[PDB]
């Protein structure tokens, strides 16, 4: 059982490193964020440039979609987050309160809340309607690399360069759990679609799939290079069950979720592949890379 | 030993 | 360059 992603489109337009790429939940759009201070929207199936969204003062490190594909949230080195209305390009709110670069962000499923993580070592939960910060969690002792809500919004996972991965009760703000052999920086983390497992990446060229309730590592995936950058990893579940991640050898890696065999390496980028994302219904992968490449690529497979 | 990531 | 595009120190 094995995939065959082939290159279909290359999208260009960013003038600096592309920091994140993300499909709209409705499957129609691809958003990209960049150090060039911009967000760009592309048609998810044809890769056709849709529009540019501007307003951040400095580069953007992450960008994310509301549940209804109408809004987007971004986090910037200008210490703020901004909520965008897709259809109009408006900056509806500007979320202020972090004391250093905002690195990562996400809506909850209900999309009435946003979670953020920052170089200032905190995780914040914001009210989407009022733009006010509801809670500041003193989550880590080093910059916060990723944040993500589980399926029903009850839980938040964070990760940090301090080597910890932590689970938080959304309602109370309490730390319910802390994952722990060495303490290599944790560069990325994300719940599984069903909310039972946690995919985590560490700066020792390793991805691990955790059962977070039992606090035990169930799978480990290697072959890629990852010692420097906070690279996105994904579950691909529309066809075969894969793990998908970028890599510092300019290649997109695809593992079999069960066997942990590398089943495909997508070639064609000319710098570190920092971001990847999986389309929600079709077997379509998006990828994008750093300063020396700056292009976004779309790949499709029959499985 | 196979994990399901979609279903509850 | 935004934070994510800068390597581990």
């Amino acid at each position: 059982v094995k995939p065959n992603y082939t290159l279909k489109f290359t999208l260009a337009g960013h003038t600096k490193a592309v920091s994140a790429v993300k499909f709209s939940p409705n499957g129609e759009w691809l958003a990209s964020s960049s150090a060039d201070k911009l967000i760009k929207i592309w048609g998810a199936y044809d890769g056709k440039f849709e529009k540019t969204i501007s307003g951040h003062k400095l580069g953007i490190s992450d960008v994310a979609w509301s549940s209804d594909s109408r809004l987007l949230v971004s986090g910037s080195d200008d210490k703020t987050l901004k909520v965008w209305e897709l259809s109009t390009g408006k900056s509806l709110k500007t979320l202020k309160g972090h004391s250093n670069y905002v690195f990562c962000c996400n809506f909850n499923p209900q999309s009435n809340l946003i979670v953020s993580g920052s170089f200032d070592e905190s995780v914040r939960i914001w009210d989407v309607r009022t733009g006010k910060c509801l809670k500041t969690l003193p989550a880590h002792s080093d910059p916060v690399s990723a944040v993500h809500f589980n399926r029903d919004g009850s839980l938040i996972v964070s990760s940090s360069y301090d080597g910890l991965c932590r689970i938080w009760d959304t309602a109370s703000g309490q730390c319910l759990k802390t994952l722990i052999d060495d303490n290599p920086p944790v560069s990325f983390v994300k719940f599984s679609p069903n909310g039972k497992y946690i995919l985590a990446a560490t700066l020792d060229n390793t991805l691990k799939l955790w059962d977070y309730s039992k606090g035990k590592c169930l799978k480990t995936y290697t072959g890629h290079k990852n010692e420097k950058y906070c690279i996105f990893a994904n579950f691909s579940v529309t066809g075969g069950k894969w793990i998908v991640s970028g890599s510092e050898d300019n290649m997109v890696y695809i593992w079999n979720l069960q066997s942990k065999e590398v089943v495909q390496k997508l070639q064609g980028h000319t710098d570190t592949v920092l971001c990847t994302a999986c389309h929600p219904t079709e077997n379509i992968i998006a990828s994008a890379a750093l300063e020396n490449d700056k292009t976004i690529k779309l790949w499709k497979s029959d499985t | 030993d196979e994990i399901d990531v979609v279903s509850p | 360059l935004c934070s994510r595009a800068r390597p581990l120190v």
